DNA sequence: CGTTTTATATCGATCGAT
DNA sequence: ATCGATCGATATAAAACG
């Protein structure tokens, strides 16, 4: 019954990760207690994107890789333009979910 | 004629004699997709030869897409040092073509209703359905998609004589119904 | 670099600071340690350098295969994905992504991938 | 039964787009 | 509400198989 965990591998999520290990590290909380925070977030990361998100970005390249296990999408674009709100990419991984259960 | 069949696609079967986890399969090879709640197969593609392949848990693939034999052959090589390359004991066993499609164009238009009317115990024509004219020739077995372009499919050849041979039977009848 | 990107960041760590504060009353850990986590992940943060924090001025072949700031990675949602030949067509949502050190989010992504 | 390939073509759609 | 548009059938052969 949780929310998806990809996003611990971006940069916020990665970052939180680092200052829960420094506090595990320094005995100020428990593993635990780290991995009970990391869960909350992938709620929060997964609301807060839904909520207080507007941008619209579109990705046009060359597909270099694709797969799909397990119900995740894996694309590897390679010499790509990147349009947010216009990007030059040298390759992008791109991994997503379902929206759907 | 003077016209001959563009073969456009190719379907063979091998069986790598070897049972298969399709789920490490997924994991390991690049342009997989494994989704066992709509298919029980891993669905692979390549580049060179231009192919899809369909891989199973027994072992046993189809290759598709191919347009030559000698391309199909070579496709499911690949496939099979893929399925090897990550680690099984797979072979390159069985190949077999099971079935050849090819298109043509004769280039003048057909007057479909008139064609079908003339052979109605070959032929099938029902534009609400389809429509092309659906003409089962006999010799060989042979299945042509006739339509008012002058555009030709034929299929369930296993041999690539036969695309052939079924165009030039069907050319007589197809140029007897040209619109004109 | 992004006011979306930044928003939702901080957004995000002040949210989750309140999700947990529960549990770290429950597992006897006090506050200021609390607050510590928030201070190292803020910190952590402004170090990327993936967009600008208003708590920055504080911190003055065949088979498959890499992971770091250097990599252009996004993470998201997908509603449908399709091709036709070699032509895909990706429609996705609610993501996140870093390109070239820096960061963006996005409500809706639209790829256009061709596989050749 | 579902999935894949591929030539071929017509009839609703939803489809951003007037 | 209406376009050219792309989208999902519709039809064909055939194998794999849970």
């Amino acid at each position: 019954p949780g929310y998806y965990e990809l996003y611990r591998r971006s940069t916020i999520g990665n970052s939180l990760v680092d200052a829960l290990d420094t506090l595990i590290s320094d005995g100020r909380i428990e593993a635990s207690l780290a991995m009970r925070v990391l869960e909350t977030f992938d709620k929060v990361v997964a609301e807060t994107l839904k909520d207080n998100t507007q941008s619209k970005l579109t990705v046009k390249g060359n597909l270099d890789t694709y797969g799909f296990c397990d119900d995740v999408w894996t694309f590897i674009v390679k010499n790509c333009q990147v349009t947010v709100e216009v990007i030059s990419v040298d390759k992008l991984r791109i991994v997503a979910c379902n929206s759907k259960k | 004629s003077g016209i001959v069949p563009t073969l456009q696609n190719i379907v063979a079967t091998v069986t790598l004699g070897c049972r298969l986890d399709l789920k490490t399969v997924a994991l390991h090879a690049r342009n997989a997709e494994y989704n066992p709640k709509r298919f029980a197969a891993v669905i692979m593609r390549i580049r060179e030869p231009k192919t899809t392949a369909l891989i199973f848990a027994s072992g046993k693939m189809v290759v598709t897409g191919a347009k030559s034999e000698d391309d199909s052959k070579l496709a499911s090589r690949k496939y099979a040092r893929i399925i090897q390359k990550i680690g099984f004991a797979a072979k390159f066993t069985d190949f077999k073509i099971q079935n050849i499609v090819g298109s043509c164009d004769v280039k003048f238009p057909i007057r479909l209703e008139g064609l079908a009317f003339s052979h109605g115990t070959f032929s099938s024509y029902e534009p609400e359905l389809f429509p092309g004219l659906i003409y089962r020739m006999v010799k060989p077995k042979i299945v042509l998609l006739i339509f008012v372009s002058g555009k030709i499919v034929l299929t369930g050849a296993k041999q690539r004589e036969e695309i052939y041979q079924a165009f030039e039977a069907i050319y007589p009848v197809l140029s007897e119904f040209r619109k004109m | 670099s992004n006011a979306e990107a930044s928003r939702v960041y901080e957004i995000i760590v002040e949210s989750v600071v309140n999700e947990v504060r529960e549990d770290f009353e429950n597992a006897g850990i006090d506050e200021q340690t609390l607050q510590d986590l928030k201070n190292i992940w803020q910190k952590k943060l402004t170090e990327t350098k993936v967009t600008t924090f208003s708590w920055d001025n504080q911190f003055n072949d065949y088979l498959i295969s890499e992971d770091g700031p250097d990599e252009n990675l996004m993470l998201c949602l997908y509603d449908k994905v399709t091709r036709t030949k070699a032509r895909w067509k990706c429609s996705l949502k609610d993501g996140v992504v870093t390109i070239n050190r820096n960061d963006y989010t996005f409500q809706k992504a639209q790829v256009e991938a061709e596989w050749v």
